[PDB]
């Protein structure tokens, strides 16, 4: 249709070139199936569709802005609607767009299931049957993972909850204000639209022929000359199609790389805690919350960042009675007069005792 | 698929395209006319010796207003035809107006016999003017007979092509058949000799809408559906184009109205089928197509048609429950073979709903384990291949 | 001197209709901020010369009562080659392509209030002599706002004349304004008015209008020359050009076009 | 069937067609090779991180908690037998921080 | 400069082929920008020297 739109003579001439049309159609079909595979791999990572209970007693943490809102016809969270609104934006010549297999509502359902599973069962739902656990205890486990004793959270729970809520509010405001955040998705959409537009525009090129209008050529020329001109146009338009399909293949390859990265991020941050530095955000990763965006995903990475560094004087070991005591976990620090043992990520000095240190060797080493 | 057995799934097949139903042509009635009405119709003509020569340019050579006459016996051109003159443009036209003997009508024709012809009107060897025969006895007749149109021209020297008998007392109606005076009119024109400054007429037909038809608007040929549109073309603007520079609106030459152009419906056709062994029953999906056009399971009727955001499905029962996806279709629709047996199309279910018993102080701890050995296959390489290009 | 001329230089590409489309085209345009010659029709001194026609011309004036009646187009202007005559009355124009012989001062010449304080028509030189002709055209007896109603100057008779592949085309638009001083700032597009398949083809043109001691005339008109350039035009909802950009004026405009 | 002076045109047409076919085939092969090389890099990473050691990354070396993996050679590919630990029977209890 | 290097007739003939060369220029410029993006991502990880 694209090369020889409604022209029996042009179709007959094109038949001579063999299976180029079949190859191009097969490549485009492969890309189309690959898109659905990418979305499936990224999002459909939960065996069951979980849902948060009506009572939102999450230890003071407030997930309203990311949880679904049943009032809206599309059960999308506040930030999801923000992203959908922020992302903003040929049928004549055989170009068709096939709808995605997974609709926006169902992708939102998948994201809601992942989020509810996270907040209600930590990382267990990603490794088996979802097991409930109070969110305070879950956060304590996250702190223990990053290396901070859980007493820190259990004693600063109100402050931590307030900080998390303020961070959520700030990210909401930033997304509502600036549109440069979704530049990646906007660029993907713009590139696809530009490629299609160029492909359509190529139909108005002579390629050396008398005219770019097949009907005009046929009407104004006799069988032989019309055949020559139509063959020239066929060559030009087939070159255009091949260029477009090759560009689409390369772009699909890069998009598949991005989708695999997104799936890995989902599995290793949303479904569990990650010790990989700067993979699930900058800082000591605590957790991640997924959100669906048009033709993409957004991760809200919640990380722990030390704030108020203070120096002390430190020593590698201590000499008590000719025996070298080393800290079991932590470091020896002094304010100038006394010596204490403290954990390495939060100043919590404690008296140095036999239960905080293990002995090895003697002083002289 | 080049196979006698096809596995369960959905397969692309021949594209479906709506064929046009009828041809529609629209054009203005008639435009400015070349000075041919006077030469082909008038009261007085020039003298035979003073044969007229008028240069005709900067007009439209409209043969409708000239061919509407019915007195002509045989007005045909050897190399061309009046009907196809519509899209033929001339360089310049010459009109020869004179009154001579009726029997000399053929003497004006090229390649004739008789020295009485070239005495008054020489015959060029490359005359493309189509001969015309018509009656002008009434126009050329006088009560006593007009002898002023004499043929006294008897120059002895040979006559060059376009370098500048009297058997009756005068032009009288009493002359018999074939002898009455006739006005010879020939529209002699030469092409590829002067800059194009004269063009031809047009033809019109009826108007139709809301159907896939082949339209011709002011020489703009195309195929599509013509619809009434709210676009406001400017008084002089004729066509309309989209961002990609493709025709999308057109102004009807006859009626001052704006018509939207929509390409005739088309799209891929997919065949949803279970395994050949399971059954030979299939369903057909017309992608991105309203099934008000599918009649034009390959048959006019669609059995249990089912409109869906991914086109129209034909031959598949619409089940309003939910199951896991078996054969994807699009927009969250999946088809599967179920219970008598038939193909059912439904909305895929993402999985069983679960409500975790989250609470203030409730924790679920496992008391047992299972060892799971799961496979994972990864391609590592593909066959090498070298090619002898020559 | 030629006075400032910011854009005032684009008429319309063609008949197509575009809505909310930024379209780029390479055609004969009057370059933005280019120099356009200025003339003042002095009613002894008389400003009415014969100027070359270098493939398209732009003529803008605020004259009232059709003081500048029409135009003379030709390559010899001596009856040797057919010439075009665009003298127009409020009724209609008498467009005429003939091998017309031209005089030194060939116009009607209603010298009212000039030297007699009365309305009279001294001469009738609009027809010097019709030695031979090839075609004539008379337009519909229209009634345009070309007559004399001073009030506040609102008759900006911007005209664009072109000759391409045997077609003579005239575009224009009546633009009301409020500043009686030099060409005010704004934007307006000149819809086509007439297309003619004359096929005659012009090397020079002249405008149509011993008064020693008489007060200097009060009438001004411009003559600008077109060049081949690329332009970007912003079609609005109605398919009317709200704005335009000259793709070669300066680097910023070049980037906009790109 | 043709005198060489005019047969050269047909030969040129055939040469152009076959050269275009070869170029298309080579481009497809290049893209497929890039994809397969990405897969091979992933497989090498999985071998290193699951067979040669125990991986803490979730869902990398199989579903559930990773214990080990065993490689198996397959034509033009590799097969991993991810061994994983999966909790089975869960009981609710009343907890306290 | 490559296909029709300094030749008005050749440039005019090439104009009939559409926007092939514009697409080529776009692709090459995209690659050029991607190189700097790669270097920035690899090295500029800390904004405090
Ligand atoms: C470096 O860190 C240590 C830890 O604080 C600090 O040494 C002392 O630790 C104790 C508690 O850890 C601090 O609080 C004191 O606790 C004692 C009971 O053990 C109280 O009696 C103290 O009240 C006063 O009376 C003490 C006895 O006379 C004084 O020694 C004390 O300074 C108070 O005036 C008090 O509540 C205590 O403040 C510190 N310091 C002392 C001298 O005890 C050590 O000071 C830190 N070094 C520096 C430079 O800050
Ligand atoms: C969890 O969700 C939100 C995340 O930031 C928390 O912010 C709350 O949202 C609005 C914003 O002020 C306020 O009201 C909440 O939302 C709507 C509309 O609020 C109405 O009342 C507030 C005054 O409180 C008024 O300013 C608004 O204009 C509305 O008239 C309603 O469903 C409730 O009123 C709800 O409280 C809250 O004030 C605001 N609270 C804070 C700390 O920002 C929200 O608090 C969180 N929800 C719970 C139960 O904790
Ligand atoms: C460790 O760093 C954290 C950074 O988030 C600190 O958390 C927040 O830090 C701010 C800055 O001080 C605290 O602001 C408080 O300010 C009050 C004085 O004003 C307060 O009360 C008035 C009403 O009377 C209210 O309008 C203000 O907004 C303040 O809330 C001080 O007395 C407090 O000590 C404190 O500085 C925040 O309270 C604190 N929490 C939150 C949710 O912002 C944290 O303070 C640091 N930890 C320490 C110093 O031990
Ligand atoms: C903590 O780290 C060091 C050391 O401070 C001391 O460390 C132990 C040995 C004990 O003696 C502790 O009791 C004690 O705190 C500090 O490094 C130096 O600190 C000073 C500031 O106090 C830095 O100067 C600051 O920055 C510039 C340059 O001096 C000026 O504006 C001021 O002088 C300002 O005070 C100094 O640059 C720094 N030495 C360096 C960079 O070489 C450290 O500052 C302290 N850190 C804190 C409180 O954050
Ligand atoms: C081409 O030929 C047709 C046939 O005459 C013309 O169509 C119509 O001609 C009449 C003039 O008699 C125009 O007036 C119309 O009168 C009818 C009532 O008979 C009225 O219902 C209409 O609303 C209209 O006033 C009519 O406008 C005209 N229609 C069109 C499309 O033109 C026609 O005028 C001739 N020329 C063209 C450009 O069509
Ligand atoms: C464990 O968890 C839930 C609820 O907790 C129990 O509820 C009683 C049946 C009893 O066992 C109490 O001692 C526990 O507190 C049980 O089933 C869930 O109950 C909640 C509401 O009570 C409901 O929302 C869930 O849908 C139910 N199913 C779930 C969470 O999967 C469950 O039967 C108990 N036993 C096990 C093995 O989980
Ligand atoms: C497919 O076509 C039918 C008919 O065109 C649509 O149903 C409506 O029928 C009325 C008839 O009065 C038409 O005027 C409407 O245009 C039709 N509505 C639409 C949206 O086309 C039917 O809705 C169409 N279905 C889809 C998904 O577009
Ligand atoms: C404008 O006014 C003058 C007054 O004489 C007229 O112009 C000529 O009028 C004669 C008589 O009809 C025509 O033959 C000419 O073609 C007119 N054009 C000239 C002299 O240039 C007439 O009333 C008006 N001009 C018109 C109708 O063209
Ligand atoms: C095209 O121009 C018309 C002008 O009428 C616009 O339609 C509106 O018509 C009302 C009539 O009172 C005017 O008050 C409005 O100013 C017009 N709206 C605008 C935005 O100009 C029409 O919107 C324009 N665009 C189209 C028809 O697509
Ligand atoms: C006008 O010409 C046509 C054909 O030549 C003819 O039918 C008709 O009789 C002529 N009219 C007169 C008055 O001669
Ligand atoms: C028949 O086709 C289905 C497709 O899923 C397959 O499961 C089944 O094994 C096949 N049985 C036979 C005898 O071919
Ligand atoms: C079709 O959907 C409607 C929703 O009201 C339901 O009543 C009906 O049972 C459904 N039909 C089948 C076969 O499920
Ligand atoms: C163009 O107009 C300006 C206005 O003064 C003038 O300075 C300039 O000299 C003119 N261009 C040329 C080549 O004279
Ligand atoms: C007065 O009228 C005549 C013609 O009517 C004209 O030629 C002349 O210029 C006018 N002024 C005079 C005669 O001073
Ligand atoms: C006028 O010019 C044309 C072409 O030059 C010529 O054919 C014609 O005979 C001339 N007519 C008169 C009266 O001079
Ligand atoms: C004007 O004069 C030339 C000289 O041949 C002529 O060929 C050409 O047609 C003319 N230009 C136009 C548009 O006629």
């Amino acid at each position: 249709m694209y090369i020889c739109g409604d022209s029996t003579e042009c179709s007959n001439l094109l038949l001579q070139y063999g299976s180029f049309c079949t190859q191009l159609n097969r490549a485009l079909t492969g890309i189309a199936v690959e898109q659905d595979k990418n979305t499936q791999e990224v999002f459909a990572q939960v065996k069951q569709i979980y849902k948060t209970p009506p009572i939102k007693d999450f230890g003071g943490f407030n997930f309203s802005q990311i949880l679904p809102d049943p009032s809206k016809p599309s059960k999308r969270s506040f930030i999801e609607d923000l992203l959908f609104n922020k992302v903003t934006l040929q049928k004549f010549n055989g170009l068709t767009v096939l709808p995605p297999l997974l609709t926006d509502e169902m992708i939102a359902q998948y994201t809601s299931a992942l989020l509810a599973g996270t907040i209600t069962s930590g990382w267990t739902f990603g490794a088996g049957a979802a097991l409930q656990i109070p969110f305070a205890m879950q956060m304590a486990y996250r702190f223990n993972g990053i290396g901070v004793t859980q007493n820190v959270l259990y004693e600063n729970q109100k402050l931590i909850a307030n900080q998390f809520n303020s961070a959520i509010g700030k990210i909401q405001d930033s997304l509502s204000s600036t549109a440069s955040a979704l530049g990646k998705l906007q660029d993907v959409v713009n590139q696809n639209a530009q490629a299609l537009n160029t492909l359509v525009k190529q139909l108005s090129s002579n390629f050396g022929a008398i005219s770019s209008v097949l009907n005009d050529i046929l009407s104004r020329l006799d069988p032989p000359e019309a055949e020559v001109q139509i063959d020239r146009l066929i060559t030009g338009r087939l070159q255009s199609l091949q260029t477009y399909v090759t560009q689409q293949l390369i772009r699909a390859a890069e998009i598949r790389a991005s989708a695999n990265l997104a799936a890995t991020k989902m599995s290793e941050c949303v479904l569990g805690q990650s010790k990989r530095v700067d993979f699930c955000g900058k800082g000591y990763h605590l957790m991640s919350f997924p959100q669906s965006a048009p033709h993409g995903v957004v991760f809200l990475h919640v990380t722990y960042v030390p704030a108020q560094e203070k120096n002390f004087t430190t020593a590698p070991a201590i000499c008590h009675d000719g025996k070298a005591h080393f800290p079991r976990e932590g470091v020896f620090v002094s304010n100038g007069t006394h010596w204490f043992v403290t954990q390495r990520n939060f100043y919590e000095p404690q008296i140095i005792t036999t239960d905080n240190t293990f002995v090895s060797g003697n002083c002289d080493v | 698929l080049k196979s006698f057995t096809v596995e369960k799934g959905i397969y692309q097949t021949s594209n479906f395209r709506v064929q046009p139903t009828e041809s529609i042509v629209r054009f203005p009635n008639i435009t400015n006319l070349c000075p041919f009405g006077e030469v082909f119709n008038a009261t007085r003509f020039a003298s035979v010796y003073a044969w007229n020569r008028k240069r005709i340019s900067n007009c439209v050579a409209d043969y409708s207003v000239l061919y509407n006459s019915a007195s002509f016996s045989t007005f045909k051109c050897y190399g061309v035809s009046p009907t196809k003159l519509n899209d033929l443009c001339f360089t310049n036209v010459y009109a020869d107006s004179f009154v001579i003997r009726g029997d000399e009508v053929r003497q004006i024709a090229p390649g004739q016999t008789g020295k009485i012809a070239d005495y008054n009107y020489k015959l060029p060897d490359d005359f493309t003017g189509c001969v015309i025969a018509w009656n002008s006895n009434n126009l050329d007749s006088k009560v006593g007979g007009n002898y002023n149109y004499l043929y006294r021209l008897f120059r002895k020297s040979n006559l060059k092509p376009f370098e500048r008998p009297l058997q009756s007392y005068g032009f009288q109606p009493t002359n018999g058949v074939g002898y009455q005076p006739y006005r010879v009119v020939v529209l002699s024109f030469e092409l590829l000799h002067a800059p194009a400054t004269v063009c031809g007429p047009k033809k019109s037909t009826n108007l139709v809408k809301n159907k896939c038809v082949n339209f011709n608007f002011n020489g703009l040929t195309g195929t599509g559906v013509l619809t009434e549109s709210n676009k406001k073309f400017l008084p002089f603007q004729q066509f309309g184009r989209d961002i990609a520079d493709t025709t999308d609106a057109v102004r009807d030459p006859q009626t001052l109205e704006i018509l939207d152009i929509t390409p005739c419906s088309f799209g891929g056709v997919s065949v949803i089928t279970p395994g050949t062994n399971t059954s030979n029953q299939v369903a057909v999906l017309y992608q991105g197509v309203n099934c008000t056009e599918v009649p034009v399971r390959v048959y006019s009727t669609g059995s249990n048609v089912f409109q869906t955001r991914a086109g129209c499905l034909i031959g598949a029962e619409h089940v309003n429950n939910s199951y896991e996806c078996d054969i994807p279709i699009g927009a969250g629709i999946c088809a599967s073979y179920q219970t008598s047996q038939s193909i059912i199309a439904y909305t895929m279910s993402l999985g069983a709903e679960n409500s975790v018993a989250y609470s203030n102080n409730s924790i679920a701890i496992p008391t047992n384990f299972t060892i799971s050995v799961t496979t994972e296959i990864l391609p590592v390489s593909m066959t090498k291949t070298s090619v002898d290009c020559t | 001197a030629y006075t400032n001329s910011f854009t005032r230089g684009v008429y319309y590409p063609d008949k197509v209709f575009r809505s909310s489309v930024l379209h780029s085209t390479q055609d004969l345009f009057l370059p933005f901020f280019s120099n356009v010659t200025w003339f003042h029709a002095i009613h002894k001194r008389f400003d009415n010369p014969v100027l070359p026609f270098n493939d398209g011309v732009y003529f803008a004036s605020t004259e009232k009562s059709n003081i500048i009646r029409g135009w003379i187009f030709g390559t010899t202007l001596d009856s040797k080659t057919q010439s075009l005559l665009i003298v127009n009355n409020a009724t209609n124009v008498v467009i005429k392509v003939c091998e017309f012989q031209f005089c030194n001062d060939p116009f009607l010449g209603v010298y009212y209030h000039k030297n007699n304080k009365s309305w009279m028509e001294s001469e009738f030189r609009v027809y010097s002599s019709a030695n031979n002709c090839t075609f004539e055209y008379v337009s519909q007896p229209f009634l345009m706002d070309l007559e004399g109603k001073q009030g506040n100057f609102k008759n900006l008779r911007e005209f664009v004349f072109k000759n391409i592949d045997g077609y003579f085309k005239i575009y224009s638009k009546h633009t009301p304004i409020n500043l009686v001083r030099d060409l005010p700032q704004g934007f307006s597009a000149l819809e086509p008015l007439v297309d003619l398949p004359i096929g005659i083809n012009i090397t020079r043109f002249q405008t149509l209008l011993s008064s020693s001691g008489w007060t200097a005339g009060a009438a001004a008109y411009y003559v600008g020359y077109l060049q081949p350039r690329t332009f970007l035009l912003k079609y609005n909802e109605n398919g009317t050009i709200t704005d335009a950009v000259d793709c070669a004026l300066d680097p910023l405009s070049e980037t906009k076009c790109t």
